[PDB]
């Protein structure tokens, strides 16, 4: 597996460990529950980069110890 | 008045920031001081050119939109790999602005602050005051007397899960440049109280990112005269002159601090 901290623009930090070849979409929706939040209403930043749901740890070159960035979702 | 790009291929997002780069006293002082070959030479010269033209039929505006469309596609492919969109896409200049300054790390030093995040629950004991450098910071749910003097927001405690502690930004070095992003805006929408002194240095805002109906960004400019100009894309090249500003305190999504 590998462990990744997910950090919001509030302060808060959650810690989560998956798999280096599961794709991202089962770490969003499990942070999405633990913080009352709704995958449509944010987005995930690593290393200054946008990740789609698609996404694995392995395919990003994510090390352990690395941390997710989130944001409520503000485009156009 | 003022040139402006015009909207395709859902390109506000980049628009937006293009527009505030140009408008930018200190960042057109730094260009001209560095002695050619540099991404924001070619995107303040273009832009004046294309300004020198409006001051001046359908022939000048094609002239115009090449010039402009020209160095907005060069900053669009180079901010491409990182940013992972496709041409057409629909992004965030939350998520594009710092990637566009890293392009010249002379530009991005002008953006560069340092600050600390000041926080102690009143709940249980946990406590932390971590420095940081960004170019941009992202502040959510702040406290109705927020000030950059007094830059301070609502957020959980990571050590008891309670809510309404507050977390405060003490700013320690503030670059010739200042900006901050807004998930819900700003309190109210008088900038003139958001003027701030730092160790001597007066900073205004001097330019505004506007989030409309959470779908289309639009930049506002403050000019000499305190007329403001509007620069929303979709309203064609040509920019709008405002007599006082207007954005929704709720749609301030980024603020420009100047004047260093
Ligand atoms: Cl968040
Ligand atoms: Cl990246
Ligand atoms: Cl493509
Ligand atoms: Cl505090
Ligand atoms: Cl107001
Ligand atoms: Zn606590």
């Amino acid at each position: 597996m590998i462990n990744l901290k997910v950090a919001g623009q509030d302060g808060s930090v959650v810690q989560f460990k998956i798999k280096r070849h599961t794709p991202l979409s089962k770490l969003m929706k499990a942070y999405c529950e633990r913080q009352g939040l709704s995958m449509r209403q944010i987005r995930f930043r690593f290393d200054g980069q946008p990740i789609n749901e698609t996404d694995t740890p392995a395919q990003l070159e994510m090390e352990d110890e690395d941390t997710i960035d989130v944001f409520q979702q503000q485009t156009g | 008045l003022c040139v402006q790009w015009k909207n395709a291929y859902a390109l506000c997002w980049l628009d937006c920031i293009l527009s505030a780069l140009v408008h930018s006293e200190e960042l057109k002082n730094t260009v001209t001081g560095l002695c050619e070959e540099s991404i924001f030479w070619r995107l303040l010269t273009k832009y004046n050119q294309a300004n020198t033209l409006l001051y001046t039929t359908s022939e000048i505006f094609a002239e115009i939109e090449t010039c402009l469309n020209e160095v907005r596609d060069e900053i669009f492919i180079s901010l491409q790999p990182q940013l992972r969109c496709t041409l057409g896409d629909m992004e965030s200049p939350v998520f594009a602005f710092p990637l566009l300054l890293k392009l010249e790390t002379h530009i991005e030093k002008l953006f560069l602050y340092s600050f600390s995040w000041d926080f102690e629950c009143s709940q249980c004991g946990h406590q932390y005051q971590n420095r940081h450098m960004k170019s941009l910071v992202t502040f959510t749910n702040v406290i109705p007397e927020w000030h950059p003097l007094n830059a301070a927001h609502f957020g959980p405690c990571n050590n008891c899960n309670s809510k309404s502690q507050i977390r405060k930004m003490v700013l320690e070095k503030v670059s010739p440049i200042f900006m901050l992003h807004f998930v819900e805006g700003l309190p109210q929408n008088d900038l003139q109280h958001y003027a701030f002194h730092f160790e001597g240095c007066l900073y205004q805002i001097t330019s505004v990112i506007q989030y409309r109906a959470n779908n289309h960004f639009i930049t506002w400019i403050l000019d000499a005269d305190g007329s403001w100009l509007e620069c929303d894309d979709l309203k064609g090249p040509c920019s709008e002159r405002h007599k006082k500003f207007e954005v929704p305190a709720s749609e301030i999504h980024i603020v420009i601090w100047e004047r260093k």
